RNA sequence: AAUCCUGGAUGGAACGACGAA
RNA sequence: AGGGGAUCGAAGAUGAUCAGAUACCGUCGUAGUCUUAACCAUAAACUAUGCCGACUAGGGAUCGGGUGGUGUUUUUUUAAUGACCCACUCGGCACCUUACGAGAAAUCAAAGUCUUUGGGUUCUGGGGGGAGUAUGGUCGCAAGGCUGAAACUUAAAGGAAUUG
């Protein structure tokens, strides 16, 4: 795929998990 | 029979020129391999390596063979041929005339000690054909040949007794590595020393003096 | 002037040039984190003794196809698990 | 050294500024030609015929050194010199090429056109670029006819002259060949005018 | 930006030499720039040179000759002892029966040969063959 | 790998040129990626011009001229048959016919 | 060269260029050996007396061989005024 | 199309190299000549040849022919190519050099005439 | 060239050349003595001056700077030094 | 003897293919 | 965060196209586009070419400055100027041609002077993935930035050219 919204993807994910790691932290 | 068509064969068959050494002192073209074959008659030939070579097409794949050969004799010479062709023994066939056309001198040398009949170079020298660097260093008595088999078949064809190897680069490709040395060897003759500093009276080409047993 | 620095009293930055790209390799590595022994289901030894628990079927790579007859083994001394391989004909029959 | 009757005569300089021979290219000016004398305004270089004489006498040395005048060769594609080069061929052996020069003559021993030469020379270098790429080839020296601005690689003898010229080009290759015969002793006389005329050595439209 | 002067000096004589030049200007003229050249000079590689005095640094030129393939420079002038001289030489050298490695030494810039027979020994400058 | 040593254009000690539009698709390109031509016509065209001049007071008048001056994108270019598309050797080739 | 007792070994000494006293190579094909006749008290050029003149390829390829024949033969004396050492 | 070949153009041009103070600008007898001077195979290709030879010869009665040289037009040539006239244009007409060549003269140290013309920008 | 002789050139070249770039730097520049309208009283003056010189006695003026040359004052007379 | 002249364009839809060699 | 907010216009809404079209096309249209004060600290931020310095082939054009010329034109025929021409020069954006050279080649007057290997210095890289990921720090209002693994996985990925 490309490497710019592969890119997107990972901040994506990246958002995701600091929130849901926020829950608990 | 030859039937020469140049000047240079038309002396060499009526006997002027008795040895290479003048063709090279003159810097002269050869065009016919009956030449080298008359003057030097005890060379040998050695074939390193058969590999095809595929051309695409509308309908499969058109393989014509590579070859290349090595021709020397022992005393000084050596030369190198390279040649494709449809069939194996064309390609052997052409490569070594090819081979004798490309022939060249070598300048043995001593690595000290100036004692009986050069065994060494008398230089460092590096040959370049590709990617392929090969370098070769004079070497003392009984070191023999340290370098690779093809290498070292090429330069027992020239008559080095002891000499030392180094190559970079993608030396599996055998036509450059080959090249290469050929090159390395090449320039010893190439290279300035002072035993060569004096001068000497630039001598006549026998285009000049025999010129009437030439062309016509 | 070739990237390096060249001079008489540079032989510091060389040193540390050098590790750094010594960290690089993966030989270096491998020894100096110790990867031998924190994993790797040996402790960097050259064989290790260990217990059947099943045998297995495990089928081939492209381009290929066989069943390669291994086993499940438990080492003594980690209880770690490793599937090996059993290399004969009809070697598996020995190994019950 | 030379006796100082080879040097020139106010006749030959007749002929020459006549020709314009020294009236050389413009201010475009290759530097690896000190010939010249004194730039001119309307943007135009003179040339040092003394230079011109003495270089053309080194020619007609060389020339006659070969034993077998045969093996020298005259090459000339431009329309103004093949005449020159024919007449040359004529008075001398010298095998001559006019026109297209057949890449392939001086090596590929099976061609025709299969010269084996001593020697060559060329009108002018860029427009018989090949002849004398083909004798770099083979071992063969090389003697032009150039201006200021041309493409001296591969060249050795070089004799300056206006090669734009009609009459220029005809007056060099007729002095060569004078000069030539006058060194091989055919033409005993050398204060001599050598009856032929220039003009021979010309040429015409029709 | 201009540090050793020798470097550029060689720099050029060898670049003449390899275009056939026979002859080359020379900047900015060292003490140890003419004692290296006048031992080139007296082992037959140049030829004669010319020191031009402007009040500034010098020029040089140096009126050459085919003999010479390569003339160098070792920068950092390394110390080197009286076993480390004969591996430069087998190092940087194409034969044991000429070319000559320079070196400072205490009993003046001189070459190797010189410095074996004097036994002594000192700082690489350059090399020459 | 590299197709052209000015790799598009005309920018060489530049940085940034502050683009235009193509007037056939409204493309952001480069004044000097570019592709400049100028469409000098007469206002009318060759065949009329008689009828005019048969039907105009003020004769011998001028019959003016219409300049307007086009930049293309290289798609459009290449689509409108313009610049179209070299040989190798050819793309060197910087004068016009 | 030569090895302990005289008995001249390395075949082929070889050629080196008069303008440049570099080795002419065999395989250098553009290499010459120009040939001047020599001339004897009436204009007439004698056969086989000749001036001898080696160049080597490099010499000709960068264009330099005509100034390079023009300083030989005044050097030799078969020319006068053309070349000038001081440019 | 119409077009001939390399065996018809090139046995036509050496039919016109060497039998030219011959054969004319008619087919017919061109024929009748043709299979006399050359033995040929097929009539069809003899009248094939026939028809060139007749198109080269009334190309060659107005102007001559590239590629084609025979005894007479090679003659001819030669003939023209010695042509000189007996005023020798180098020879002098009354001569104009401008004052560099002027002073060119003098540097070379002769005797000549020289009507100085001035050149300027 | 391949060969000449870099210690006796031609003085036309080392004219034209740069000065710094000959082959002993110096200068292109001079001086001048000039006389003024009146009070003769000679004025030593430079080419390239940088400043409106003027005549200690009065103070007429002799010349005004340019990037380069000075342009001398037209009523005066210059001599070169 | 009469006699004024030219160069120039776009224009819809059209997805996919087991690997092995 | 204020101001301004005409055009265009991520979002969104619609008309069509399409097997579907929350895409391309069309019509609207918020944020943005502009500015001020303050954050961000990235880019194919590219000449994908680190800076300083020396040397090495030809050729012409051009930008800026300067020198010279009874050079041309305009002034007040005339001066000084200015604009042009010629020659030269220092410095700059570049360009053309050739390869003595270099390079894997494409190509390069630098990508040369490097196995005949050393002018000085800084930075980066070490098969491809995983992964610029996880974790931990630090900066940031945030968006994110800088720093930055391992496990596991694999024999080829890749560059340049060749003929189809
Ligand atoms: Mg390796
Ligand atoms: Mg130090
Ligand atoms: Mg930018
Ligand atoms: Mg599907
Ligand atoms: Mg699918
Ligand atoms: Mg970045
Ligand atoms: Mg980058
Ligand atoms: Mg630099
Ligand atoms: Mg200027
Ligand atoms: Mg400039
Ligand atoms: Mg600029
Ligand atoms: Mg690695
Ligand atoms: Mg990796
Ligand atoms: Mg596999
Ligand atoms: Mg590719």
């Amino acid at each position: 795929m490309r490497a710019k919204w592969r890119k997107k993807r990972t901040r994506r994910l990246k958002r995701k998990r600091r929130k849901v790691r926020a829950r608990s932290k | 029979g030859w039937v020469p068509v140049t000047k240079l064969g038309r002396l060499v068959k009526a006997g002027k020129i008795t040895t290479i050494e003048e063709i090279f002192l003159h810097s002269l073209p050869v065009k016919e391999f009956q030449i080298i074959d008359t003057l030097l008659p005890g060379l040998q030939d050695e074939v390193m390596n058969i590999k095809p070579v595929q051309k695409q097409t509308r309908a499969g794949q058109r393989t014509r063979f590579k070859a290349v050969v090595v021709v020397g004799d022992s005393n000084g010479h050596v030369g190198l041929g390279i040649k494709t062709a449809k069939e194996v023994a064309g390609a052997i066939r052409a490569g070594i005339i090819i081979a004798k056309l490309s022939v060249i001198p070598i300048r043995r040398g001593y690595w000290g000690t100036n004692l009986g009949q050069p065994h060494s170079l008398a230089t460092k020298t590096t040959g370049k054909c590709g990617s392929v660097t090969v370098r070769l260093i004079p070497a003392p008595r009984g070191s023999g040949i340290v370098a690779s088999p093809a290498v070292k078949k090429l330069l027992q064809l020239a008559g080095v007794e002891d000499v030392y190897t180094q190559s970079n680069g993608k030396t599996r490709t055998l036509e450059n590595t080959l090249k290469a040395a050929f090159v390395a060897i090449g320039n010893t003759y190439g290279f300035l020393t002072p035993n060569l500093w004096a001068e000497q009276p630039l001598p006549v080409s026998p285009l000049d003096i025999y010129s009437d047993e030439a062309s016509a | 002037g070739k990237g390096k620095p060249r001079g008489l009293n540079s032989a510091r930055k060389l040193r540390v040039h050098r590790r750094n790209n010594r960290w690089a390799e993966n030989n270096y590595k491998k020894r100096l984190l110790g990867t031998a022994f924190k994993s790797s289901p040996f402790g960097g030894s050259s064989h290790a003794k260990g217990i059947v628990l099943e045998k297995l079927g495990i089928e081939s790579k492209q381009p290929n196809s066989a069943i390669r007859k291994c086993v499940r083994v438990q080492l003594i001394k980690n209880g770690k698990k490793v599937t090996a391989f059993v290399p004969n004909d009809g070697c598996l029959n020995f190994v019950d | 050294s030379l006796p100082a009757t080879f040097d020139l005569t106010p006749e030959d300089a007749q002929l020459l500024l006549a020709a314009n021979t020294h009236l050389g290219a413009r201010n475009v000016q290759v530097h690896q030609e000190p010939y010249v004398f004194n730039a001119r305004p309307d943007g135009v270089h003179v040339i040092n015929v003394g230079k011109t004489w003495e270089k053309l006498v080194l020619a007609a040395r060389i020339i006659a050194a070969i034993p077998n005048p045969e093996d020298v060769v005259a090459i000339s594609s431009r329309t103004f010199g093949q005449r020159a080069v024919l007449k040359f061929a004529a008075h001398t052996g010298a095998t001559p090429i006019a026109g297209r020069f057949t890449p392939g003559s001086f090596t590929n021993y099976i061609t025709r056109s299969f010269k084996e030469p001593r020697l060559v020379i060329v009108t002018d270098p860029r427009s018989d670029a090949q002849a004398i790429k083909e004798a770099s080839y083979v071992n063969i020296p090389v003697i032009a006819l150039t201006d200021l601005d041309s493409p001296s690689e591969f060249v050795d003898v070089a004799i300056p002259c206006n090669n734009r010229g009609k009459h220029s080009i005809g007056l060099i290759w007729y002095l060569l060949a004078r000069e030539v015969l006058r060194l091989r002793g055919a033409l005993v006389d050398r204060t001599q005018p050598w009856s032929i005329m220039p003009d021979l050595y010309f040429y015409r439209d029709p | 930006t201009r540090s050793s002067v020798l470097a550029d000096a060689l720099n050029a004589i060898n670049n003449a030499e390899k275009t056939g030049k026979r002859q080359v200007l020379i900047r900015p003229s060292s003490k140890v720039i003419i004692k290296f050249l006048q031992v080139m000079q007296k082992h037959g590689y140049i030829g004669e040179f010319e020191y031009i005095d402007d009040h500034r640094s010098g020029k040089i030129v140096v009126q050459l000759n085919g003999r010479l393939n390569k003339c160098g420079v070792i920068s950092p002038r390394f110390n080197v002892k009286i076993g480390d001289i004969e591996k430069w030489t087998a190092n940087l050298l194409p034969a044991r029966q000429f070319g000559y490695v320079i070196l400072t030494t205490s009993a003046g810039i001189m070459d190797h040969e010189e410095a074996r027979r004097k036994h002594v020994s000192g700082k690489i400058l350059g090399f020459v063959y | 790998p590299k197709k052209r040593a000015s790799n598009g254009r005309n920018k060489k000690g530049r940085g940034h040129v502050k683009p235009v539009r193509c007037v056939n698709c409204s493309k952001s390109i480069p004044k000097d990626k570019a592709i400049k031509r100028m469409a000098i016509r007469n206002i009318v065209e060759a065949a009329a011009v008689r009828d005019l001049s048969e039907a105009s007071v003020y004769p011998e008048y001028a019959l003016p001229k219409t300049y307007n001056k086009l930049h293309y994108c290289v798609s459009c270019a290449i689509h409108a048959r313009i610049v179209r598309v070299r040989s190798r050797e050819d793309r060197k080739n910087r004068a016009p016919p | 060269m030569e090895n302990d007792k005289g008995q001249l070994v390395e075949l082929y000494v070889p050629r080196k260029c008069s303008a440049t006293n570099r080795i002419i190579k065999a395989d250098d094909h553009a290499s010459v050996q120009i040939n001047v006749a020599k001339v004897d008290e009436e204009g007439r050029a004698i056969p086989g007396e000749y001036v001898t003149y080696a160049l080597s390829g490099y010499v000709r390829s960068r264009g330099e061989s005509d100034d390079s024949l023009n300083r030989l033969a005044q050097n030799d004396g078969l020319l006068k005024n053309v070349w000038s050492y001081s440019r | 199309g119409r077009v001939r070949t390399k065996t018809v153009k090139r046995a036509s041009k050496a039919l016109i190299e060497r039998y030219y103070p011959k054969l004319t600008l008619d087919f017919q007898t061109n024929k009748r000549l043709c299979d006399e001077i050359a033995t040929i195979q097929s009539k069809r290709l003899r009248n094939k040849i026939a028809g060139y030879t007749t198109h080269l010869m009334k190309r060659i009665q107005k102007g001559p022919v590239r590629g084609i040289s025979f005894k007479l037009q090679e003659e001819e040539r030669e003939r023209k190519d010695q042509y000189v006239p007996e005023v020798s244009a180098l020879d002098l007409s009354r001569l104009n050099v401008d004052n560099q060549t002027s002073d060119l003269v003098k540097s070379l140290g002769l005797k000549l005439p020289l009507s100085v013309i001035n050149v300027s920008a | 060239v391949l060969v000449q002789d870099l210690l006796h050139p031609t003085a036309a070249s080392e004219a034209r050349k740069h000065k710094l770039k000959t082959l002993v730097q110096g200068p292109r520049s001079y001086f001048l003595d000039v006389k003024c309208p009146g009070c003769l009283n000679i004025t030593t003056v430079f080419s390239h001056a940088q400043t409106a010189v003027t005549c200690e006695s009065c103070s007429t003026i002799l010349c005004t700077p340019t990037g380069g040359k000075a342009k001398l004052s037209e009523g005066t007379s210059f001599r070169r030094k």
